[PDB]
């Protein structure tokens, strides 16, 4: 069937610049193209229909253009309230199909992460488990890598990682890493280390604690 | 004005059936095309079906993959749109959107509802375990472990503490989710004043408060 291909999953820009999000159709769809905006945790919102007609209430900054197979949604003077997902849609033939979407990421200066390490709580140790958590807050760019070290040796099994989307206030990213062990295994080692490799530092940021001191 | 509210989501075992509902308001319901669209996790939106207005005989059009499986219909005397689904599989897990259509047969979606989330799995509902995370600016946190299914909401100090809060999305492993939340407060406000995280898991009627107390080591 007809496939709407948005070549870019992510696009970088700054506040006040102009962005062009492209969308390519598998075959000729004329001008039967719509554009939508979707913010995290919110429903889609119609921006453009019939390739170039703005929906009621849509600001004049959003413009659509294109005919045949190539279409573009241009956002002049990017505001902070435009950090969202944008995708196209064709209604020339059934079934109706959407593009995979293109998320707008905001540019800013680099920032080193604030790293914090936490030992297991008494509530979990009473249950027989032992989880160690490492928070990595407010870094930029989003590219980062975290290693867990137990008594100096790297450990990969039992690790769970999670990343946030771009912060709506300072345009940074955050990540949490949880190393889950049993209480018996936790009591058989001393040092627990969370190592953060980021472009803002030639050497990794290291946070650790020793069980002998507690 | 225009308002759409979906209901019927939740956890359902594979091979089952259910009906989703969409309550509309703010516009003449029988005069507009209505449709259903699903959004799988990390996948593009997928149109399922739409039903025409009164002047077009209330006819329906279906995606070929769902014909014979999904059924769209309107209520006889109320502004409610339905979607019947049978033979549920794990691939049907998604957010299901109710939408009002424009453009005649050139269907586009001019207003979307909030959506309802459907999870198709055989895993058993499990309440969460909430563990505190304690060590000028100091960072605390809460660890939510071993629950199913999604979602879980987290607040700090019953909503009064919102600045500097990072709630990370849940991660699945061995049919159980794990979620964490962090908050950064000035050292002059803790532990001189209390800091408590609140965790809600409506699927198991769970609502836990966990006070963060300082540690000796
Ligand atoms: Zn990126
Ligand atoms: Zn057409
Ligand atoms: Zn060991
Ligand atoms: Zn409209
Ligand atoms: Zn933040």
């Amino acid at each position: 069937d007809i496939v709407m291909t948005q070549s870019h999953k992510f696009m970088s820009t700054s506040v006040g610049d102009r962005v062009s999000i492209t969308c390519k159709a598998s075959q000729d769809v004329g001008t039967d193209v719509a554009w939508y905006q979707q913010k995290p945790g919110q429903s889609p919102k119609l921006l453009i229909y019939w390739a170039s007609i703005r929906h009621t209430g849509v600001p004049d900054r959003f413009t659509g253009s294109g005919s045949g197979t190539d279409f573009t949604l241009t956002i002049s003077n990017v505001q902070s309230e435009d950090l969202a997902d944008y995708f196209c849609q064709q209604y020339s033939s059934y079934p109706l199909t959407f593009g995979a979407g293109t998320k707008l990421e905001l540019e800013r200066a680099d920032a080193a992460p604030t790293v914090s390490i936490f030992p297991p709580s008494s509530e979990q140790l009473t249950s027989g488990g032992a989880s160690v958590v490492c928070f990595l807050n407010n870094f930029y760019p989003k590219d980062i890598n975290v290693k867990w070290k137990i008594d100096g040796s790297e450990r990969q099994n039992g690790v769970l990682n999670s990343w946030t989307d771009q912060d709506s206030k300072d345009s940074t990213y955050s990540m949490s890493s949880t190393l889950t062990l049993t209480k018996d295994e936790y009591e058989r080692h001393n040092s627990y280390t969370c190592e953060a490799t980021h472009k803002t530092s030639t050497s990794p940021i290291v946070k650790s604690f020793n069980r002998n001191e507690c | 004005e225009v308002k759409l509210v979906e209901s019927g989501g939740g956890l359902v075992q594979p091979g089952g059936s259910l009906r989703l509902s969409c309550v509309t308001s703010g516009f003449t319901f029988t005069d507009y095309y209505m449709s259903w669209v699903r959004q799988p996790p990390g996948k593009a939106l997928e149109w399922l079906a739409f039903i025409r207005n009164k002047v077009n005989g209330y006819t329906t059009e279906y995606r070929a993959s769902v014909k014979g499986r999904f059924t769209i219909s309107r209520d006889s005397s109320q502004s409610i749109l339905y979607l019947q689904v049978n033979t549920l599989r794990a691939e049907d897990s998604a957010t299901y959107y109710c939408a009002r259509d424009r453009g005649g047969n050139g269907v586009y979606f001019d207003y979307w509802g909030q959506g309802t989330t459907l999870t198709v799995s055989s895993a058993k509902t499990t309440p969460p375990s909430v563990y505190p995370l304690a060590p000028s600016m100091v960072t605390l946190g809460c660890l939510v472990k071993g629950y199913f299914p999604e979602p879980v909401t987290v607040t700090w100090n019953s909503g009064s503490l919102s600045s500097g809060v990072h709630t990370f999305p849940a991660v699945l492993q061995s049919d159980l989710y794990t979620l964490s939340s962090s908050v950064t407060v000035p050292s002059s406000t803790w532990p001189s004043e209390t800091v408590t995280c609140n965790v809600a898991h409506p699927a198991s009627s769970t609502k836990v408060d966990k006070k963060i107390v300082p540690r000796d080591c």
